[PDB]
């Protein structure tokens, strides 16, 4: 129940951040390099580890990677705050 | 002698004090001559007279006076000021106010003192430390320490009538100075909102035709201005909810419609509320206000129910900007997928001109509102940095670098959409936490890890001339993704865990230690915000929104002091109370309940 | 409130007893003062009471704060720092930074004549710490 | 109370000085005559001031004051 309630309050929202974030990163890498489609779906295995120049790429990951530990931690502080702005006795 | 005149004075004998006319007689001087006074911050005799007071009295004073008025002194000694930078114009009248005597005060009038004689010391200013600023009248001073028979009295003396009109250097009067001194204490407060009542009730027997509140300081300022921008919250709670029984009903700003049982509708009046305004007292608590309370002031009702009936009306013109520039990055990320891309690239160079003009017209048109902006400002910034971004690009396009700054302006275009999450509540609340928090704490993060990466990446150029490789090595080292041993490796081993188990877990606590001093607070930030889109809006785009509309209805409320009807704009809300056959009905005005 | 109480009498007592000598200056075989032995094992309600002492009585010479005037809300108090300035050799603030062993010693820094003297001497030497 | 602390720490350091000494440190506050003792001659003290604000003085009245107009 806990994590229905958490998963609607959440992850509608962080999913289309994720979304606009992942599309820009995408057509970025299209252009860098393979259309948006192709560069998004390399980029999103990229990210997920299964696989002059180098500073570019290595630029584009230090955003992606602060970035994402920027949302990281704002979902973990959204979640602790509604959680602590839950009621907690309703549950049973 | 002078120190024998001082120990007279002070002593208070007025037989020790004989002769010494006929001393003035043939010494030929004055009492307002140098000799007789201090050198540096030149005081005189009767300011140390007025210091020295036997149980509320003097008896040296009127003796003193007909001897300074026999002694043919062209400057009488009771108008003299003082000298120092630190303290002048101070009088005896303002030391016999302060030292609460009404007696000395009268005698003071009756012998000619100033009234309007106003101290523009250093001590009397605001800025100061261990200082008093209370305006610069004496009338100010008796207001301010809760003394209402010498107001009476300054009021209604036949010489000398003070005048509530008047003002200091600062323009400010008795009401602007009420509110510099109000804080958040109970005892504060009630003096204040009752010095206040009794000041407009006098004002009303003594100037009827002048509106008091209607009067400016140097800034521009009427006192409820003024009241909202120190986030001085009680008396202005109170200013706004002001009703009178009295006579003088005009003076008040709430009325009841109608009342039908637990129904009843309330009328506020809007005349300094109403957006249309220029200074409006909106656009003051938004801009212009540096309090750290400014959330607090908004959740007083007719700021809520105005705010709230603007939003609803506001909602499908946010829906729309969010739909065009949601298709502007969609535009923008079809331009980088292809680069049919040519027509497109053009209109992405129009775009990236319109939100240049837009920014450019909204900081070109406020500079110190955007200095004092600063600390909340934090969108219109990242508008500008993308549309300055999005120009580079597109001229460096027309002509080898440009592909950075172009994934930048992509990257953060398509993360400048999440200003658009305001809209609704928790999506509002969860960005505007976000905002919040990311300007206070996550800036020291960033700084502390820069130097050890510095150190870490230069250590491996050094230990295996380029700083950018060295920093690419390192990065790729601690991300993961690519590469004596044995104590470089140990070296690594710890710069990886202070990198993460420290950095890292030191901020994300001191974030959680801040939200807890920042929470059961958020619903009224989240209702603040609303009101800077709305207001926003209001002001439109480069091609503009003018010609906004009054807020509220016109209803003639009863009548003037004057033989005149007095139109005003009013804001009407519902409220249901179910106590309300332990109180007496109010004095309504509408008979019928009907629309 | 006993410890205040007792030691406020004892020294009204020792006034009228002793005149000539001053009780508070006795150190012990370590070498202090009352005030640098409550400061040292760090008691707080005692300490605070004596930094800022009246006597309305005949002998207010005990007594360490003063007025200097008052005018409105404004006041304007002197203390004595005979023993709480740092230019002196022992002093208390050496004390509570370095010789003491306890914890609350930071409840103790916050009190209106060391935090005002602080205060002073910090900006007294900003450059310094720039430099 | 910790920053202070650590202010406090760093002012007594700062004071003490570098390799090179410190010295000739200025004694703070300033000297006064607060009074006569019961012995006849005066009391003569190092002094510090401080401002307060405070809103219950119509409750409870002035002390006395040896000082009568603010001085500097
Ligand atoms: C300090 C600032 C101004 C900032 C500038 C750039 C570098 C930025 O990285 C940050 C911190 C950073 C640095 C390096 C890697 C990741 C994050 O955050 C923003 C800044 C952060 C992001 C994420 O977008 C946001 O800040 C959320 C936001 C959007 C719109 C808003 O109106 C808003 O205000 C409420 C907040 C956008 C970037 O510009 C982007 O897409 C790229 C190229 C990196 C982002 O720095």
């Amino acid at each position: 129940v806990m994590i229905e309630k958490v998963i609607l309050r959440d992850l509608l929202r962080f999913l289309l951040v994720y979304l606009v974030f992942l599309f820009g990163f995408a057509v970025a890498l299209v252009s860098l390099s393979r259309s948006i489609l192709d560069a998004s779906l390399e980029l999103f295995k990229f990210t997920i580890g299964m696989g002059r120049f180098r500073g570019v790429v290595l630029l584009l990951l230090l955003a992606y990677v602060l970035l994402t530990y920027v949302l990281l931690l704002n979902m973990l502080i959204a979640l602790m705050s509604e959680t602590v702005n839950s009621v907690a006795t309703d549950s049973w | 002698d002078r120190d024998r005149l001082f120990n007279v004075v002070a002593r208070g004998n007025p037989e020790d004090l004989a002769g010494l006319l006929e001393y003035l007689r043939r010494t030929s001087k004055y009492l307002t001559d140098s000799e007789y006074t201090e050198g540096s911050t030149g005081k005189t005799c009767l300011m140390k007279a007025v210091l020295n007071l036997q149980d509320g009295v003097n008896a040296c004073i009127q003796p003193l006076l007909e001897i300074d008025r026999d002694s043919g002194n062209p400057q009488p000694l009771v108008n003299a000021q003082c000298t120092d930078e630190y303290y002048r114009g101070h009088s005896a009248l303002h030391i016999a106010i302060e030292k609460r005597s009404l007696q000395c005060v009268k005698l003071l009038v009756e012998n000619g003192a100033n009234v309007h004689a106003k101290a523009c010391g250093h001590f009397f200013q605001k800025n100061q430390d261990t200082c008093f600023y209370f305006g610069e009248l004496p009338l100010s001073l008796a207001a301010c320490t809760k003394q209402w028979d010498v107001v009476n009295y300054l009021l209604e003396n036949p010489h000398q009538p003070a005048s509530l009109q008047a003002q200091d250097s600062l323009g400010n009067t008795v009401l602007h100075a009420l509110v510099m001194i109000a804080d958040d204490s109970a005892e504060n407060s009630a003096l204040v909102v009752r010095m206040y009542d009794g000041l407009l009730q006098a004002g009303a027997r003594l100037c009827p035709n002048v509106q008091l509140e209607g009067i400016p300081n140097l800034e521009g300022l009427t006192p409820l201005k003024l009241a909202a921008k120190e986030g001085k919250i009680e008396i202005f709670k109170h200013i706004l909810q002001r009703e009178f029984s009295a006579p003088c009903q005009s003076l008040s700003r709430k009325f009841t419609e109608w009342c039908y049982g637990p129904v009843r509708v309330s009328l506020y009046d809007l005349a300094s509320v109403d957006s249309w305004e220029e200074n409006s007292v909106l656009e003051i608590i938004a801009f212009h206000s540096r309090s750290p309370h400014r959330h607090r002031m908004v959740v007083l009702e007719p700021l809520n129910k105005l705010l709230q009936a603007k939003w609803d009306r506001l909602i499908p013109r946010f829906c729309f900007n969010f739909l065009c520039y949601l298709v502007y990055m969609l535009i923008f990320t079809a331009v980088a997928y292809h680069q049919m891309l040519l027509l497109g690239h053009i209109l992405i160079l129009l775009g990236g001109v319109y939100l240049l003009l837009g920014q450019l017209w909204y900081f070109w048109r406020r500079r110190l509102f955007i200095w004092i902006s600063f600390m909340d400002s934090y969108s219109e910034i990242l508008f500008l940095l993308q549309a300055l971004l999005t120009v580079l690009s597109q001229v460096l396009c027309f002509l080898e670098w440009y592909l950075p700054l172009l994934v930048s302006s992509l990257a953060m275009g398509w993360t400048n959409l999440l200003y658009y999450t305001r809209g609704f509540q928790h999506t509002g609340i969860y960005s505007v936490m976000i905002e919040k928090v990311i300007l206070r704490d996550l800036l020291r993060f960033l700084l502390v890890y820069l130097v050890f990466l510095f150190g870490f990446a230069v250590a491996l150029v050094s230990l295996s001339r380029s700083i950018l490789d060295a920093s690419l090595e390192l990065f790729k080292f601690t991300i993961g993704m690519g590469e004596f041993r044995g104590v470089v490796l140990l070296l690594l081993l710890a710069y990886v865990l202070l990198t993460y188990v420290l950095l890292l877990n030191m901020l994300i606590a001191l974030m959680s230690e801040t939200v807890n001093s920042v929470a059961t607070d958020s619903w009224s930030i989240w209702k603040l915000q609303k009101a800077i889109s709305v207001l926003e809006m209001e002001n439109g785009y480069w091609w503009c929104r003018r010609k906004k509309q009054r807020a509220g209805v016109m209803l003639t409320v009863g009548t003037r002091p004057d033989g005149s009807p007095d139109e005003r704009w009013c804001f009407r809300v519902g409220e249901m109370n179910w106590a309300t056959w332990e109180q007496t009905l109010p004095r309504t005005l509408c008979e019928e309940p009907s629309g």
